């Protein structure tokens, strides 16, 4: 007997785990999906069952006179399914928050060439702002990990570039990402998603206005019972 | 089964002088050393005494013999590019310049060649030359 | 705890930053100089079926587009760096091209004519025939895209290790 | 053993010739596609092999007070691909330049019936402005001239509306412009594109901002080597 | 340096500048006048099949689209300037046409429902049933395109010369 489920940021139980990477570039183990006692087994199939992955990071600034523009954010600011205007996109490239004011902010203008942006409200001298743009460049892939804390193998190991997820309309059928390879969990065992990039992933930043999860990773999968 | 050897016989294969209804009179005549009958003589290609006044730079200019050739000799002033079987096809090229002239190729090595293509290699004044053949 | 087994004909796309590729900034009107230079990967083999898209993200230093009258050419080369005249796949302009969905909509996917199969040490080049007024090519700020493997659209590009006498016949690419 | 090439403004050589026509409406030549010795033959077949034409004329005016509108442009303007918005066109529709100031004038709005436009900038007195709009109506056809400077014939001499070359999404598959007839060049011979329509056409006018070439003729064709 | 010959079946599309149809500006309650008087070309015959698109680019003297409640019909006629009752291929409205994509995309193209053939002195007439409220019609700012000789989508028109047995069976309507 089989069904279809979704593995997600929170999944069927809170044995799932998530954590960040380093500032130097290295494959770090970002997010781990561990299997419960409720089920019997799990499967995931590339080219059949799709996967969505919205990464975003954090930077911040202090204010002063004339600071309407924000500099190159240490990443290449891609479009969003090839689109440019924030209103027109499946999700923002960029979000901002004035913490001194304790409010959300919106964007005036953008410059993908110099990887810079420009905002509505010039914040005050000594004002504090945090910003959440998309994650830039980097590579990502999967890993199996047994009950012993030990690796067992990777899955169609062609590490996928980061930008490709941002370059498509991930919801639209046909354009939905399908990775490759196959896998089969067991009971007490784990799978991991790993990443290398020049920037630090973030989740659960309390000051974020849109929701409790700036970034997500979700996947259609197949379950026994 | 011996008919295979019959068709494989070498009078019909690798005869140097290509036989097309060769009268024995003509065969005899080609080996005389007394006067120039119409088969006494060889055949080749040249252009002299004067060199060419080429002026092209881009589009390849052709030259054509009446043969298949087996060795070439060139005498040049300054600079050119040279090839066999260009350019529509993915053929190669050679560059030649002064200090390398007089150029020459073809041992009895096995060239089969009819056509030549020429181009004023850049990095010189209007400076073409002279092209010579032997079978 | 299985991961499963794979195939040979891996399906990909191609772009600038991969490590078998060379970008190179370009002046005004020197077509002979190669902008983009693919070489073979030293051991695998590449195959590009016909009817195959291109998404060239060509721009200037100052972020803007180039002249629409420009000619992009994709040409096959020898194993050294010379062109070949024959074996061209593409010669068209940029005014016909649109960047904001060039890899999304197949109806916007402008495509090839000929098939193509590349061996170990062979080279493919891109060339750019331009007027004299333009502002050139800033390859840091421009890029290229070619195929896609996650979708089911356009046509992904095939790569393989070696399968035997198919290789013996593929090696008949020699002139 | 053929391939698909483009013959364009400049293309495969510089034996190719561009030139104008006359103001007496008199069907003259425009462009000469002379074939070189590199190739062997060229094959054009309408109904199979696409074509494109951005024609664009010249006019000249003096600026003064109230000269925000450019007057009846003596050219049949259309909506580029049906849409009228300057920004959402696949390409612009008319651009003008104030020479004494040496400055582009990007446009606010357009009038499609009267064939007029209105801009952001009010240039000055004694000041020279020039406009290059897309040419509108007209009738053209292909001619074949031998190496002897003398005609053989034409290629389906049905005129085509000059405006059709703007009408569709020129690049999108299935929507490409074509024509009828077919033709086969030889080595040194020439095809010559011919035109008549109510005004001159221009190229290479230096003060044009967008490209060294104001207007172009392109044709996807088939080649023997 | 040959050009290559052709077939009699000249695959083309139609438009207004072709001087074998005359355009006529219309009032808002003149159903019977031909806006288009499509005379036979005096030297050729025309053929069309079911499944043929129409590009009714009917606009006013300010470029506004006319009333979608208008109806449009096209029909074969006699030689003296008079319809035939039979010989209809199209009867629908302007509201079923999206001008920015009426002649571009497939699903925004309406098509014929019958066969059709026209001789050298025959006439076809397009008729336009308007209510009075509209601003009539203008042709100078308007046009049409019947058939499509440019796309994989749609079809084209077959203009032909005299081809003996076929033309005999054709005139044997």
């Amino acid at each position: 007997y089989t069904i279809s489920h979704t593995g997600g940021t929170l999944g069927s139980s809170k044995v799932t785990t998530a954590a960040n990477q380093t500032s130097p570039q290295r494959e770090t183990a970002i997010i781990g999906f561990e299997c419960p006692r409720k089920f019997a087994e799990i499967e995931y199939v590339g080219q059949r069952d799709s996967t969505r992955f919205i990464p975003r990071t954090t930077e911040s600034i202090t204010g002063t006179a004339g600071d309407d523009t924000v500099v190159s954010l240490t990443a290449n600011i891609q479009p969003v399914a090839g689109e440019t205007a924030i209103e027109d996109q499946d999700y923002p490239v960029a979000v901002a928050y004035n913490v001194t004011q304790g409010v959300q902010v919106d964007i005036d203008a953008v410059d993908y060439a110099a990887d810079e942006v420009t905002l509505a409200d010039n914040p005050a001298d000594g004002d504090t702002v945090k910003v959440w743009p998309i994650m830039g460049d980097g590579d990502v892939q999967f890993r199996l990990v047994n009950q012993f804390g030990q690796e067992e193998g990777r899955v169609y190991p062609w590490a996928t570039p980061l930008y490709r997820w941002h370059d498509f309309p991930q919801l639209k059928r046909g354009r939905e990402i399908n990775l490759h390879g196959s896998v089969t969990w067991e009971e007490n065992e784990t799978v991991e998603v790993l990443l290398d990039a020049p920037q630090a992933i973030t989740w659960e930043d309390s000051d974020y206005p849109e929701g409790q999860y700036v970034s997500t990773f979700e996947q259609d999968v197949e379950i026994t019972l | 089964e011996r008919l295979g050897r019959l068709v494989d016989v070498l009078e019909t294969k690798e005869f140097g002088d290509t036989t097309v209804e060769r009268s024995v009179t003509q065969n005899i005549d080609r080996t005389r050393t007394d006067s120039p009958n119409n088969e006494n003589q060889p055949i080749y290609f040249s252009t002299g005494p004067e060199a060419i006044a080429v002026e092209n730079t881009e589009e390849w200019e052709r030259l054509d013999f009446g043969i298949v050739a087996e060795t070439v000799n060139i005498r040049t002033t300054d600079d050119i590019d040279i090839a066999f079987a260009d350019p529509n096809k993915n053929g190669p090229v050679i560059r030649v310049r002064e200090g390398e002239s007089p150029f020459t190729i073809g041992g009895d090595a096995g060239i089969e060649s009819a056509f030549i293509w020429l181009r004023q290699a850049e990095t010189a004044s209007n400076t073409p030359g002279i092209q010579i053949i032997a079978f | 705890g299985n991961i499963g087994n794979l195939s040979a004909e891996k399906q990909i796309s191609v772009y600038d930053g991969q490590p078998f590729v060379d970008e190179q900034d370009v002046p005004a009107d020197d077509p002979n100089t190669p902008a983009l230079t693919i070489e073979g990967p030293d051991g695998y083999v590449i195959a590009v079926d016909a009817g195959t898209p291109i998404a060239p993200e060509f721009r200037d230093s100052n972020g803007n587009k180039l002249d629409p009258s420009t000619r992009v050419i994709v040409q096959k080369c020898d194993r050294q760096g010379n062109p070949l005249g024959d074996g061209i796949v593409f010669n068209d302009t940029l005014g016909r091209f649109d960047y904001e969905q060039m890899r999304t909509d197949p109806d916007f996917m402008r495509k090839t004519a000929k098939s193509l199969m590349i061996d170990e040490r062979e080279i493919v080049k891109v060339f750019v025939d331009i007027p004299a007024g333009a502002n050139g090519y800033d390859a840091d700020k421009s890029r290229l895209t070619l195929g896609d493997d996650t979708s089911d659209f356009g046509k992904a590009v095939e790569i393989v290790d070696h399968d035997e006498l198919s290789d013996a016949e593929t090696r008949a690419v020699k002139a």
